[PDB]
């Protein structure tokens, strides 16, 4: 089939901790069927950077984070296509029902919004409100009728403008990882919490273009 | 009992502030650090105000205090 008629299929059960949620299926995803396949993206990285998983694992290890690590995947709309940020009110107002549906059926403990951008377009096409001053980490709404908390993360795509690299975006992994904790109950360690991160942007740009030049 | 919030500063001028305990080895601050930076424990130096940090010095024992900076260098060449 051609690339943009292909679908990827999400990774949801039921008592998951947490889903990752961006806008769409990105090419190279949808290209090889599984879930941020790098290195156009940070997600694996900050996934074992910020301690959720054990191992550094890549995208072919997908269908394991369900049941080892309580955590699934899906998006807002299942068609395939780049300038996703753009697409039409319509599409996103009825994959959102979509998602929606799909929440309330699986009840996630938390919802994350990979990238500021995709929760705007949740919370207009879905909540019916433009969010002001949006902040990234825990949101203060649920998902409609249900107790899915929704939590917002910088993109891990590469082409976050924002954050140059997977160290720059792993904070909110980190915090969520803590808020994961909480909710479950499990011992956090408070002897050393992490509590802010800031950074020279230009730095690390030109930090992720070196690094992206070394051919391993 | 009582914690400090310490910043932890790169030689790319990432700046990580922490909420540390003070009668805690600081083991697991490096170990936290070196984690989040993707980097091996043993290609970091941490160092406070000159001294180099080692992994049973708390911040107690170093006379840390709230605000106080951590300078971080690599043990070998650029990446
Ligand atoms: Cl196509
Ligand atoms: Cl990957
Ligand atoms: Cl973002
Ligand atoms: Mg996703
Ligand atoms: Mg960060
Ligand atoms: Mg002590
Ligand atoms: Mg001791
Ligand atoms: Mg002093
Ligand atoms: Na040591």
């Amino acid at each position: 089939a051609e690339l943009l008629t292909k679908t990827l299929p999400d990774i949801l059960t039921f008592n998951l901790d947490i889903v990752i949620i961006g806008i769409n299926p990105g090419l190279m995803a949808a290209y090889k069927g599984h879930h941020y396949p790098g290195p156009g993206n940070h997600f694996w990285k900050c996934l074992f950077m910020s301690g959720l998983s054990e191992v550094q694992l890549n995208h072919m290890d997908d269908h394991t984070l369900p049941g080892k690590y309580g955590i699934g995947f899906t998006n807002m709309v299942e068609r395939t296509t780049p300038g996703s940020k753009d697409l039409s009110s319509k599409e996103f107002r009825e994959g959102g029902r979509i998602l929606v549906q799909k929440l309330q059926k699986y009840q996630p403990r938390i919802a994350v919004f990979n990238g500021k951008c995709i929760y705007e377009i949740f919370s207009k096409e879905v909540f019916g409100v433009k969010v002001k001053n949006l902040e990234f980490g825990l949101q203060p709404h649920k998902i409609p009728d249900t107790e899915t908390l929704c939590y917002v993360m910088p993109s891990s795509s590469a082409r976050c403008a924002q954050f140059p690299r997977a160290q720059d975006k792993v904070h909110y992994y980190i915090k969520l990882k803590d808020l994961r904790d909480q909710l479950k109950g499990i011992e956090r360690n408070m002897d050393v919490q992490e509590v802010q991160y800031t950074f020279d942007l230009q730095l690390a740009q030109e930090d992720a273009k070196k690094m992206a030049v070394k051919e391993e | 009992g009582e914690y400090i919030k310490l910043k932890v500063i790169g030689q790319d001028s990432s700046e990580i502030h922490f909420k540390v305990k003070m009668t805690t080895h600081l083991k697991k601050l490096k170990e936290s650090y070196c984690q989040r930076q993707g980097v091996p424990m043993n290609s970091l130096r941490f160092l406070f105000e000159g001294q180099r940090i080692a992994d049973n010095h708390t911040p107690k024992e170093l006379g840390m205090e709230e605000e106080d900076v951590i300078e971080v260098y690599q043990e070998q060449t650029g990446g």
